[PDB]
């Protein structure tokens, strides 16, 4: 009697993935479909990715460490640095709280102050201060570090003087992985990588590649030598069909790109497309630039070149013919303002880099895979 | 983790850029009362004569 | 080590390749034809061994 990667085994690699981690408490299905695998699920993610699943009493996690971190990969609701100083002084603070303890609102208030390693002192008068506090404890508050003894802390916002009483609860200890040394010994991010995979010297290639596809939403090809696209290329059946077998996804593959493609996503999972307007105009450049293969003819790594001025014009060609149908959010704003939007949002998908250097944008090749329109007859609507 | 969603695996080239392939075709919905927009109940058609 | 190639040409138009995307431009008596005329040269080449 052995155990098969099947259905319920490909359903805990996909519960495992979309989320940061599951929680014995609030998931308890998914806790035990994920336990039941666990052995070969163990196996699998071993052999191909490397990545080492956590089984603890309390909790699930699937410790994804990105091959180059990506925008989009980080915790969404923070919008500046100064929130994720906040959220890891919060953390340093609960380290301090036993399990279950309650502290006040002002206690951890105070305790962020005196800690914020800033230069410029973190100051509650402000407004600004006291909304990233407050996302910050929203964000903790979603992967139930800490529990809400009643209150009300949106009110925080508009009140200084608010308070609440919030009680820490056990899953602070485990959040944070563990680090190869002293910690403290190292000086910058970038030499966490290089230990994280320091210890997947083995086969390094095939889990490099392997990440790369299941977390980025693509795989751009570096040049035309690069090793991850040259591995894909060499494997590339071996590959559909091992993906195919252990997983809803397909391999999908380019000259310049590498994807892989869901066809019946889950309510949990996050797509392209989506509801979000911005990626209408996403859909809409992406048909403009097939459109005119001679003008926007792709150099030979896949990228499309443009300066923010042929960038901006192309928006303006856009707001002319199909702007009549776009949310109202994007009609109403100018067109500078509509590239910056749609650049960052180019950016979450990696469809696109703005060069640090020249301000000059690089459209990937992974842009061109899709393309929008309008129904005809709105289209002949929209000439009325 | 963030993906494409797509109905079928269309491509098999490895040898052809994005651009020059067929690309997958959408129906955007124009973001207008003026074509369709629903939150509630929608209305289906009675196709009795069919 | 190897790899099969299948062609398909017209009458008097251009040779090209018989790749799954080209084929489903085929029709069904085109689509028959493909799938099978192989498959029976195949029992006859060996035969003429």
């Amino acid at each position: 009697q052995t155990q098969l990667f099947d259905e319920k085994a490909i359903q805990g690699m996909d519960i495992l993935f979309h989320h940061y981690w599951i929680l014995r408490a609030e998931q308890p299905e998914w806790y035990q479909l994920i336990r039941e695998r666990e052995k070969v699920l163990r196996r699998y993610l071993d052999e191909k990715f490397g990545l080492r699943l956590i089984v603890h009493q309390h909790f699930i996690k699937l410790e994804k460490i990105p091959v180059e971190p990506e925008g989009w990969m980080g915790i969404q609701d923070f919008q500046e640095p100064m929130d994720y100083a906040i959220f890891c002084c919060a953390l340093a603070f609960l380290e301090g709280k036993a399990v279950d303890e309650q502290f006040l609102l002002s206690e951890l208030c105070q305790e962020i102050q005196a800690d914020y390693p800033g230069d410029f002192p973190l100051d509650w008068t402000l407004y600004t201060h006291r909304k990233s506090l407050i996302r910050a404890v929203k964000v903790l508050m979603e992967f139930q570090l800490i529990r809400t003894i009643d209150g009300d802390i949106g009110r925080f916002d508009q009140n200084e003087e608010q308070e609440v009483l919030y009680e820490a609860s056990t899953y602070s200890r485990y959040f944070m992985r563990t680090y190869p040394d002293d910690f403290s010994s190292y000086q910058h991010w970038s030499e966490l990588l290089k230990e994280d995979w320091k210890l997947n010297q083995e086969d390094e290639r095939r889990k490099r590649v392997y990440r790369k596809l299941f977390f980025s939403p693509g795989l751009h090809r570096l040049d035309q030598q690069d090793p991850d696209f040259l591995y894909i290329r060499n494997y590339r059946n071996r590959l559909a069909e091992d993906i195919e077998k252990h997983s809803e996804y397909k391999l999908h593959v380019y000259k310049n790109t590498a994807f892989l493609s869901i066809a019946e996503p889950r309510q949990y999972q996050q797509v392209f497309p989506n509801s979000k307007a911005s990626t209408d105009i996403i859909l809409q450049l992406s048909k403009y630039i097939h459109g005119e293969p001679e003008r926007f003819k792709a150099n030979e790594n896949g990228e499309i070149l443009m300066t923010e001025g042929e960038f901006e014009q192309v928006v303006d060609d856009l707001r002319q013919q199909f702007g009549t149908g776009w949310a109202k959010y994007f009609r109403d704003m100018s067109t500078k303002g509509i590239r910056t939007e749609l650049l960052r949002a180019m950016k979450d998908w990696m469809m696109a880099e703005v060069d640090s250097e020249t301000s000059l944008i690089r459209i990937k090749s992974l842009t061109g895979v899709m393309t929008g329109e309008y129904p005809s007859d709105f289209q002949t609507g929209g000439t009325e | 983790i963030q993906h494409l969603q797509l109905e079928e695996a269309t491509t098999e080239n490895l040898h052809v850029d994005t651009w020059d392939e067929a690309p997958t075709e959408l129906t955007i919905k124009p973001r207008t009362v003026r074509y369709r927009e629903k939150t509630k109940p929608g209305s289906f058609n009675s196709n009795e004569q069919k | 080590w190897f790899t099969f190639v299948l062609s398909f040409k017209r009458v008097n138009e251009p040779k090209r390749e018989l790749t799954n995307n080209a084929f489903f431009k085929f029709s069904g008596g085109e689509k028959a034809m493909a799938m099978y005329i192989p498959l029976f040269t195949a029992a006859y080449s060996r035969y003429k061994e």
